[PDB]
């Protein structure tokens, strides 16, 4: 149960907030957990998913498939992985929209900012 | 059907083309290699003087006897990555400088018009008489001049991927000439290369050319062909105008896809006697390609606002093509007069400077050049309305580009076969499928090429000849022989190059090539290859 008077339990307000959230909030909303090995290596549980990291699909019909994040389509709350597609006979290939909470990060794309994020979340890289 | 008169017309056109090519080679050597000339000639000046020399030589032959004669392919000079279509007008120099201000230095030779050491300069020109066409194209190399030596010679050979491309193109030209000459004496074809009772096929042509390109670590640029030439139908505009009947062998991105996996041209033909064949070969160096990729072409426009890319060339094509199936009465008098002159020209691609009454100039004068430019400004005014109503089209400027296969495989196209560029002016390349097996269209492939960061450009070398298969009756000496109308050891003499590759002799196709070279070098009991000689000038 909530204890703050500044937090709302109203379903209508929560859903309006989710569906009108801007792009910077959608980045936080589209977080993904790390794998077991990465979790032990970095000491953190989940990160906001970004464009160049490698994932494992752990739910849905495409379960067990791996690949690199191709795009983070925040407008449609989805991510697209390069190896996870649907094909037609005329040669068409349509990316599968995957939700990042149904993925698992297996390799992180590290930069200065990402390292700072891990270290301020309590990571212990290298 | 061949005849003495047809053969004579082909011989005359070929001699004119050889003389023009020798003239431009001498001009390049005087401007950059001999360095005796005070002023260095630039590319548009070279093209203009070449066209004038061709017209003045052609005026003397077949007067009041032939309905149509003139320049078949306007003089084109291409540099390195630029694979064709570069015949700029003289009134576009300041335009090119202004357009390419703030760009890279990669196309500096073409932007400025001044050649630079190490450049692969490809010269292409063709002459038609009564619709009987002879075309020639030769790659040469620009070298720095030595100083210590008494005699002007290069400091060293051309080295690297450009040398690989030049060698591949030259050896492919020689081997194809020998193979097509073996069609007249089929019993002389080497046993391993093909059957003693078997003829020459486009399959054999393709596999020999591919073997040579693979040996020299080069690709075959998708514009290459070995086709048959008929009266008024020489493929003078192959990517623009369609043809009812086609007999020859082409290379495309589709052929590259099929090779990696293993009106429509097909290699299911036998080379027959008494025919004229054009062989045009472009070899692209794959020196900087550390992976396996696809060789394609990027088209040049005149819009500097279409992107922010630093290594992009901005230019406007100089050659136009008249579409005689389209009729529309223009509203400008200048436009109507220009259309009358364009219809006077013919079914060959033309330059606006070719349409001036002053051109060709009797005496190269400053006032003559000024009068030509004065005509040229009004010609541009008329040309804008002529092209706005689809009466003429531009023959494109193309750059050879390399796209790696992993990007194509990872890319997703939601439309597949159905996607096509509907804003394209020309129907033939607009409705194109470079990858029939993968369902990747031309517009999709252009998008992938532009999106790649590893899509680089490739230097290209070019060799193109015209040959006639003269029978026992048609030839002088009562034996069949191959008459090379243009090209050979007098005009298309190779530059000084050195390559680290060679054909590995442990291949049957390579052994057949070597046997063909032996039979060519034999002049008594082998192949008879009679080369057309340039006429004298001074």
């Amino acid at each position: 149960a909530k204890q703050s008077l500044d937090v709302s339990s109203d379903r209508r307000k929560a859903r309006k907030a989710y569906f009108t959230a801007p792009s910077s909030q959608r980045r936080v909303l589209l977080s993904a957990p790390l794998s077991k090995e990465l979790r032990a290596q970095y000491g953190i549980k989940a990160l906001p998913i970004r464009r160049d990291d490698e994932v494992l699909v752990v739910r849905g019909s495409k379960k067990g498939q791996e690949g690199k994040i191709s795009s983070v389509y925040r407008l449609k709350f989805a991510v697209q992985v390069d190896k996870v597609t649907k094909e037609k006979v005329n040669g068409a290939s349509v990316p599968i929209n995957l939700h990042p909470s149904k993925l698992v990060i297996t390799k992180l794309h590290l930069d200065k900012d990402r390292k700072a994020l891990i270290q301020r979340k309590g990571g212990k890289l290298e | 059907i061949l005849q003495e008169s047809v053969l004579n017309k082909y011989r005359t056109a070929g001699q004119i083309a050889q003389t023009a090519l020798k003239y431009v080679t001498s001009l390049i050597n005087d401007s950059y290699h001999s360095k005796t000339t005070q002023r260095q000639l630039t590319v548009p000046e070279l093209c203009l003087l070449t066209d004038s020399f061709i017209l003045t030589r052609l005026e003397q032959y077949y007067k009041n006897k032939v309905n149509e004669r003139g320049i078949a392919i306007p003089t084109t000079i291409d540099i390195d990555q630029i694979s064709g279509g570069w015949c700029p007008e003289i009134d576009d120099t300041q335009n090119l400088l202004n357009w390419n201000k703030g760009k890279d230095s990669t196309f500096a030779s073409s932007v400025t018009g001044t050649l630079r050491p190490g450049d692969l300069v490809k010269i292409t020109l063709g002459v038609h008489i009564d619709g009987y066409t002879s075309e020639v194209s030769h790659t040469m190399v620009i070298y720095p001049v030595d100083e210590t030596k008494p005699i002007l010679q290069p400091t060293g050979p051309l080295l690297g991927g450009k040398a690989d491309a030049v060698a591949a193109a030259h050896i492919a030209m020689e081997t194809v000439v020998a193979l097509l000459a073996c069609a007249l004496t089929p019993e002389k074809l080497p046993a391993s290369l093909g059957g003693t009772s078997s003829g020459i096929t486009g399959q054999l042509i393709r596999t020999i050319v591919d073997t040579i390109a693979r040996s020299y670590n080069c690709g075959v640029v998708p514009g290459s062909r070995v086709r048959r030439i008929r009266r008024f139908l020489a493929g003078q505009n192959e990517g623009i105008v369609a043809e009812r009947e086609y007999k020859g062998v082409v290379w495309t991105e589709s052929h590259q896809e099929a090779d990696l996996l293993s009106a429509i041209p097909s290699d299911d033909f036998v080379v027959q006697s008494g025919e004229v064949y054009l062989i045009d070969l472009k070899m692209a160096s794959l020196e900087h390609c550390t992976k396996k990729g696809l060789v394609t072409l990027e088209t040049v426009d005149s819009y500097t606002g279409k992107s922010h890319k630093a290594g992009e060339l901005i230019a406007r094509p100089g050659a136009y093509v008249r579409d005689f199936a389209q009729t529309h009465i223009l509203k400008l008098k200048t436009s109507r007069q220009l259309l009358t002159k364009i219809d006077k020209q013919g079914v060959y691609p033309f330059k606006l400077s070719h349409l001036s009454s002053n051109f060709p100039f009797v005496h190269e004068n400053e006032e003559e050049l000024q009068s030509l430019k004065k005509d040229l400004k009004s010609f541009r005014l008329g040309m804008s309305e002529i092209s706005n109503n689809y009466l003429c089209v531009e023959s494109p400027i193309q750059i050879a580009r390399w796209v790696p296969w992993d990007h194509i495989l990872k890319a997703t196209n939601p439309n597949g076969n159905l996607s096509y560029d509907a804003t394209s002016t020309l129907t033939l390349p607009g409705h194109e499928l470079p990858l029939p097996k993968l369902g990747v269209s031309a517009i999709k492939l252009k998008s992938l090429m532009n999106s790649t960061k590893e899509s680089i450009s490739l230097p290209v070398a070019r060799e193109c000849n015209t040959i006639v298969l003269c029978d026992s009756s048609v030839s002088t000496t009562d034996r069949p022989e191959l008459l090379r109308l243009t090209g050979g050891s007098k005009t298309c003499q190779p530059s000084w190059i050195h390559s680290q590759h060679e054909l590995n002799p442990q291949d049957s196709i390579v052994q057949g090539i070597f046997q063909l070279a032996t039979l060519a070098k034999d002049k008594r009991f082998g192949l008879l290859l009679k080369e057309t000689q340039p006429m004298k000038q001074k």
